DNA sequence: ATCAATATCCACCTGCAGATTCTACCAAAAGTGTATTTGGAAACTGCTCCATCAAAAGGCATGTTCAGCGGAATTCCGCTGAACATGCCTTTTGATGGAGCAGTTTCCAAATACACTTTTGGTAGAATCTGCAGGTGGATATTGAT
DNA sequence: ATCAATATCCACCTGCAGATTCTACCAAAAGTGTATTTGGAAACTGCTCCATCAAAAGGCATGTTCAGCGGAATTCCGCTGAACATGCCTTTTGATGGAGCAGTTTCCAAATACACTTTTGGTAGAATCTGCAGGTGGATATTGAT
């Protein structure tokens, strides 16, 4: 299931 | 009688969209309630104590800022700053 | 014919099991007799929220299982692996609650 | 009609945090911008958290976050341990730990 | 003895959730005496909280409070 | 055109006061009084911070004396708070009666 | 005219202490006899440290008390010690303490 | 109006500054690989208050750190300092 | 010749300086790593002379309060000699390090 | 290496506490709007304190030599602490009435906030006083060799 | 033990940086009045907490045996302290330029106060759902004896 929350967490930032 | 205020429902909103098919636990969603009341007083504190420093009366998105700077390690720090800025934008816009 | 596990072996295996678990290792009712009794003497016919009684476990033994780690690293850090009380006292003196 | 909330792209109260602020004698003022990015940033944290208990929850092959999860969250990475490094989560045990030392030959 | 109630496998299960392998008969007398301490400073201010407030029942957020102004926060009781 | 300089106050007058009273024959170099002052500064603030606290945890608005007294309670050790709330009582009934 | 400080019997100012009450937001509302109680308890911990360090100044043969005989003050009795536990005072230097076993047999 | 350029300055900590340091904190012998670890510590423990002060430096809009931004970060670090303003 | 033993002069040092309260790091090699350490963090930055005298007082005292803890653990390890890995014992127990 | 005792792992099952969905009520909280008021940015500028420099001297850093004594390796014996079986008592659980006390509503006097003037204490800057830091000299306390 | 080398203690002297006393200005505290608000006293109610009992459950206290570990004794090589020669760079002092801090005036965007309407979050209470704890079975990994 994938974040579909609009913020930038450090792991999306890899 | 009187309301108990909490933070539940707006925890729970963010979880469905981080992780959809997650749930909590009402132990856990109370120990979340404890973290964002935590961190907001330690921000609101040091923002307050910041404006108090500068003979300010007023607290802004500034004070909050800095204070989230002196608070939160590293990269936290990075991000947070990050969506703090993104939504003042988005809210000055509409 | 008996079989005995060596010392040490079950010691290995009930950190492995209770560094697993999270609950409550101290028995709810002598702690909280000791609870009441330590608050007698600073305010009499005292009743306790079920809440705060529990609170007060939680954070104790998360008080006390953190500190036998730290007591754990000056046994290692004077070559021991056995806990000893200057072990605990060396830990609670740089913590600063000695002194 | 229209939330601030909504108007910031929040699911956080930004009207509460203000009321907050306000009662929390913090400064004779709030300016308006304070309570939606302390909101916001108060919405990261709280996802950045969900996002790591939930894999936590996921590993152990559960749907429901527990405080066990939250704990090993936190106490996994390296910022979040330091942000809360003088806060106890009940329930939440501690991480699996062994001094090598103490392991048989 | 209510403190005797804190028993020795007690103090062992504790210890071994904080990765201890040996330990002297010594510490389960020291133990008790640092818990002893522990809670008289945690309980007494909250107490005082409590006789603040003019209740005579201690609430778990007199306890919350009394952690946190001893740096020691706890979640999951109020907040 | 000359302008004022913002006055820094400090506690210094008063804390030589009640340096007479207990030595009368000593004084004290201006290091030692801005440490007098930070320890002025910072008692209060510790009081002060931790009534606030009590107040908004009872959802009072305003911060008595009694505030200030639970506080002392809380943040002084054993014996320096006993005589802290003497003062303090003392002093809170003595204003009163004029 | 006669000032608050001498109503309440203080050397410390009430007036003064009362005004920094309400600039500090600590509460809406600040009662009168708050600052008459916590200038009282700010005089008497003054008393209390001016006394002992007065004391640590006559044993050195000084009559001007330094930083370093606050120090000594401070760090000599045990609740000042602990009221101050996490506090530096500047040119304060330590007290004479050498671990038993460094010393020669 | 040429500045110039700062660099390997934490070996200004010298070997006889940290046996004085380690002699108030009543040491009497010390090993040889102690000089650099407490350059290190000391490194660290500078990063961290000129950081937090720093930060302070700039909320103001100054360009001078000043005492009390030093002593405000020393605070929040809890080490609170007496003697320059607090 | 005469050569006092191993020891004995370090004793003399150690009661000397906890007698005194002067600091102990030369003031302008000081002034130089705080310099090159706030550079790193923002350019064209200026210090109040008391600004950086504050950062030595508080540094020595952290660093001397330091020693002490570190010279525990040698001790507590049977030996006199401190080692790094006193320092790291302390600083992880103090919670420094983790 | 063989072999047995015991711990541990995994797939599957299911009864249920705890979680979730459904609905209604409402006080309170958030939004909207007009009216009013003030804080803090901007421009301006006076002035303090900071960066830098020059010059001279010694306090202190550096690098070396040399040997004492400390740390760490090794050995080993006595004893402490772990494992474990036995059997017994404390704790846990769940129900029940009992009720103490916390939480809610209303009420109203006292206390505080707010505003205008008068008064006075605290500050800064100038002049005047003095504790002690730094040096010298001489008696005595300590250390280490023999 | 005695004796020499060296550190340490204490008394005295004195020039001066730093402290204290002296003087004038103003911002802040005190006085007086009207307006506003809070928290407590009082009555009441539902909740949660204490006491009790009983029953099933299970953890703990105890005593024994032995392995493994803690500490003591011994040995020794290399490190780290004491002492010394050398010279450098820090400290001290006094000058200057000017960056930037801090004080003042003006002005408006932003904040607050007030009134009024809409929405939402929290509660409760009923009904319903469901993740997973606890248990079973059966395969194998771990540990320890021989
Ligand atoms: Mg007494
Ligand atoms: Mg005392
Ligand atoms: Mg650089
Ligand atoms: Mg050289």
């Amino acid at each position: 299931g994938k974040s579909t929350h609009p913020m930038v967490t450090r792991s999306k930032a890899d | 009688k009187t309301r108990k205020e909490s933070y539940a429902i707006y925890v729970y909103k963010v979880l469905k969209q981080v992780h959809p098919d997650t749930g909590i636990s009402s132990k856990a969603m109370s120990i979340m309630n404890s973290f964002v009341n935590d961190v907001f007083e330690r921000i609101a504190g040091e923002a307050s104590r910041l404006a108090h420093y500068n003979k300010r009366s007023t607290i802004t998105s500034r004070e909050i800022q800095t204070a989230v700077r002196l608070l939160l390690p590293g990269e936290l720090a990075k991000h947070a700053v990050s969506e703090g800025t993104k939504a003042v934008t988005k809210y000055t816009s509409a | 014919k008996p079989h005995r596990y060596r010392p040490g072996t079950v010691a290995l295996r009930e950190i492995r099991r209770y560094q697993k678990s999270t609950e409550l290792l101290i028995r709810k009712l002598p702690f909280q007799r000791l609870v009441r009794e330590i608050a007698q003497d600073f305010k009499t016919d005292l009743r306790f929220q079920s809440s705060a009684v529990m609170a007060l476990q939680e954070a104790s033994e998360a008080y006390l299982v953190a500190l036998f780690e730290d007591t754990n690293l000056c046994a290692i850090h004077a070559k021991r692996v056995t806990i000893m009380p200057k072990d605990i006292q060396l830990a609670r003196r740089i913590r600063g609650e000695r002194a | 009609a229209k939330t601030r909330s909504s108007r910031a792209g929040l699911q956080f109260p930004v009207g509460r945090v203000h009321r907050l602020l306000r009662k929390g004698n913090y400064a004779e003022r709030v300016g308006a911008g304070a309570p939606v990015y302390l909101a916001a940033v108060l919405e990261y944290l709280t996802a950045e958290i969900l996002e790591l208990a939930g894999n936590a929850a996921r590993d152990n092959k559960k749907t429901r976050i527990i405080p066990r999860h939250l704990q090993l969250a936190v106490r996994n990475d390296e910022e979040l341990n330091k942000l809360l490094g003088r806060v106890t989560i009940a329930q939440g045990g501690v991480l699996p730990n062994i001094q090598s030392v103490l392991l048989p030959k | 003895d209510n403190i005797q109630g804190i028993t020795k496998p007690a103090i062992r299960r504790l210890a071994r959730r904080g990765g201890v392998k040996r330990i002297s008969g010594l510490i389960y007398e020291e133990t008790r005496g640092v818990l002893k301490v522990f809670l008289e400073n945690v309980i007494r201010d909250a107490v005082t909280y409590t006789e603040h407030a003019k209740r005579k029942t201690v609430t778990a957020m007199d306890v919350v409070y009394a952690l946190k102004r001893q740096g020691r926060t706890l979640y999951g009781f109020g907040g």
